[PDB]
C-alpha cells in the first residue's frame, strides 16, 4: 500500500464511495469493527453497509458529542 | 506516583476549563455576574492551510 | 521596460523585480546591478535548476525527494536560485516547494529565487509567480531560446569573478534546451549535478557517464563516449527526446563530457538516503576551483563532517586562526560541535 501510494498512485483519484463502503465491507471478522457495525445494522435493520453506520459507530466509539462527518457531508451518502 | 507528575499535568487542563467559563466578575458579587450575563479559535482559510503544511511538515 | 511585478494574490506579499536586457550588455553591469541597486547579498552559493518546462513527466517520490533536499540545501545555506521565468515545468515545482517552504518560518527565511528567461515568451509562457527577480533577455522575434542560454552561462561566469562563489548545476527531466545550458555552463566552469534515473536527458548525461567511461587520450586525458555502445547512446538521443537535428546536440553532449571534474550524475536508485546537498557540496569540492574557505562554509551549512575531514582539512593545505575564525563562529552559534 505505502509503495502503491510512493509510486503512481493517490488516494484523491483512487477512492471513491463505493470502494470505501466495499473497503468496510469486507473486513475481516477477527476485529472490534465487525461486530461493532453488525449491532449497529442490527440496530437499523439494513443489510448492505453504507457510511452513515460507519459514522454512528464512530460517534459512539469517540463519545463527548462526537459528530463524524459522514453524516452530515453530502459525498458520503 | 509513578505517573503523578503528568497525572497533574492532565487534572490541570480539567481546571483551566472549569474556571475559564466563570464570570468576570467580583468574587463576592458572582450572582451580580450572572445578573449581567443575563442582561478554540478560527482561523483564515489560507491561514488554515499553512497551519496544515507546516504540521505536516513538522511531521515529515 | 524594467520594474516590478505584484502578481494579484498569487501567494506571498513581496514583489519581484524584472529587468529587460539584451545580449550586447556584459554581465559585469547585470551583477553590480543586482549586488548594489537591488541590495542583495554576495551569497555562499548560487544553485542554477534546469529540467523541462512543457514536456515535463516526474516521478512523486523523485519530486518530494528533490524538492526537499533542494529547500534543504537553499535554507540552510542562504543560496540563489537561478532557474528559468515559465509557470510550468520544473520552475514550477521549484517555485511551488519555495512557496510552501518560505511561508510560515522565522522572518529572516527568505530565497532569492532569479529568473533568466527570454522577452519572447512572456505576456510563450507566462512567469513563475514565485521568483524573486526577473531577467528577460531578447534580441528577435518571438520563439528565440538560446539568448537565454547565453546570459544563463554569462552571468553566473561573472558570478564566479565575484573563484569567489562557487556556482553549481542541478540538470533533471529536461530536453535539448536543457543539455544545451548544461554545455554553456560547462564552458563557464560552472560544475553541474545530473539526477540520473529521473526522466528523458538527464538519464542520458547518467548513461553516457557512468556506462561508457573511457581514457584513450593524450591532452590532459578526456573523457569520450565508448565506440562499444556509441548506437546505443545515438538511438537514444535520437528516440527518447528530439526527432530532427540531434546530430549537434549529441556531439555536444559527448563535448559535455570533455572534463571528468565538471560533471557529477548521482542518481536516485543508487542512493536514496544520500541528500542532493553533498552531492552538490562534491561536485564543488571536485571541480577545486572554490576556496578551502567556501567549501569549508558549504560544509558547516549542510553538516557534512566527513567530507570536511576527507578532503577539506588535507595535509597540503594549512589552516590558521584568521581562517578559522569565520567558521568557528558559524560553527559555535549554530551548534556544530563536531566542527
Ligand atoms: N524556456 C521555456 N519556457 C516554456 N516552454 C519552452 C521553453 N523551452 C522550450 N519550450 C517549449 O517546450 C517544448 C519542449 O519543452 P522542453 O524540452 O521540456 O524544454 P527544455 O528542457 O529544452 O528547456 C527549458 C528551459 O528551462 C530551463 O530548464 C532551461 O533554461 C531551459 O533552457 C519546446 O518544443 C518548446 O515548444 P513551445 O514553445 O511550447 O511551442
Amino acid at each position: 500500500a505505502e509503495l502503491f501510494l510512493q509510486n503512481g498512485l493517490s488516494m484523491r483519484e483512487f477512492l471513491s464511495l463505493d470502494i470505501l463502503c466495499k473497503l468496510y465491507a469486507e473486513v475481516p471478522g477477527n476485529t472490534t469493527i465487525k461486530p461493532l457495525l453488525q449491532k449497529e445494522m442490527g440496530k437499523r435493520q439494513v443489510k448492505t453497509i453504507d457510511m452513515d453506520v460507519v459514522g454512528e459507530v464512530i460517534e459512539e466509539l469517540m463519545g463527548d458529542m462526537f459528530e463524524s462527518y459522514y453524516r452530515k457531508d453530502g459525498h458520503y451518502f | 506516583q509513578e505517573d503523578s507528575d503528568k497525572v497533574w499535568k492532565f487534572q490541570r487542563y480539567d481546571l483551566v476549563q472549569e474556571y475559564h467559563s466563570r464570570p468576570v466578575f467580583a468574587p463576592p458579587l458572582v450572582l451580580l455576574g450572572h445578573i449581567l450575563i443575563f442582561i478554540k479559535i478560527g482561523l483564515s482559510p489560507a491561514e488554515m492551510e499553512q497551519m496544515d503544511n507546516w504540521e505536516f511538515q513538522a511531521a515529515e | 521596460a524594467y520594474g516590478e511585478i505584484d502578481f494579484e494574490g498569487y501567494g506571498g506579499q513581496k514583489r519581484a523585480p524584472y529587468l529587460r536586457m539584451s545580449h550586447d550588455t556584459d554581465a559585469n553591469l547585470v551583477i553590480t546591478l543586482m549586488l548594489k541597486r537591488w541590495n542583495l547579498e554576495i551569497p555562499n552559493l548560487v544553485i542554477s535548476v534546469t529540467g523541462g518546462a512543457k514536456s515535463f513527466v516526474l516521478k512523486p517520490r523523485l519530486r518530494e525527494m528533490f524538492r526537499r533536499g533542494l529547500i534543504k540545501a537553499a535554507k540552510t545555506t542562504g543560496a540563489w536560485i537561478i532557474t528559468g521565468g515559465t509557470n510550468t515545468g520544473v520552475m514550477k515545482h521549484v517555485g511551488e516547494a519555495v512557496k510552501e517552504q518560505q511561508l510560515m518560518f522565522g522572518s529572516d527565511t527568505q530565497v532569492n529565487v532569479i529568473g533568466i528567461a527570454t522577452w519572447g515568451i512572456v505576456d510563450g509562457a507566462m512567469l513563475d509567480p514565485n521568483h524573486s527577480h526577473f531577467f528577460l533577455v531578447d534580441d528577435g522575434t518571438e520563439g528565440k531560446y538560446g539568448v537565454e542560454i547565453g546570459m544563463r552561462s554569462r552571468i553566473e561566469e561573472a558570478i564566479m569573478k565575484v573563484i569567489g562563489v562557487p556556482v553549481v548545476l542541478l540538470v533533471l527531466e529536461g530536453g535539448p534546451n536543457t543539455v544545451a545550458t548544461m554545455y554553456e555552463l560547462i564552458k563557464k566552469k560552472v560544475p553541474a549535478v545530473v539526477i540520473d534515473g529521473s526522466g528523458r536527458a538527464a538519464s542520458v548525461v547518467g548513461f553516457a557517464y557512468n556506462h561508457t567511461i573511457k581514457r584513450n587520450v593524450d591532452g590532459q586525458t578526456i573523457n569520450v563516449i565508448d565506440p562499444q555502445y556509441e548506437d546505443e547512446v545515438r538511438a537514444k538521443v535520437v528516440e527518447v527526446f528530439g526527432a530532427k537535428g540531434a546530430d549537434k546536440t549529441y556531439s555536444m553532449i559527448k563535448d559535455v563530457l570533455e572534463d571528468e571534474k565538471m560533471i557529477s550524475v548521482y542518481s536516485l536508485d543508487g542512493e536514496i538516503s544520500q541528500d542532493i546537498d553533498l552531492a552538490i557540496l562534491k561536485a564543488l569540492l571536485k571541480a577545486n576551483r572554490s576556496s578551502p574557505v567556501a567549501q569549508l562554509n558549504l560544509a558547516l551549512a549542510w553538516n557534512r563532517i566527513d567530507l570536511a575531514k576527507s578532503d577539506i582539512f588535507t595535509e597540503e593545505q594549512q589552516w590558521t586562526t584568521e581562517t578559522l575564525s569565520a567558521a568557528m563562529l558559524t560553527a559555535l552559534l549554530d551548534d556544530k560541535a563536531e566542527f
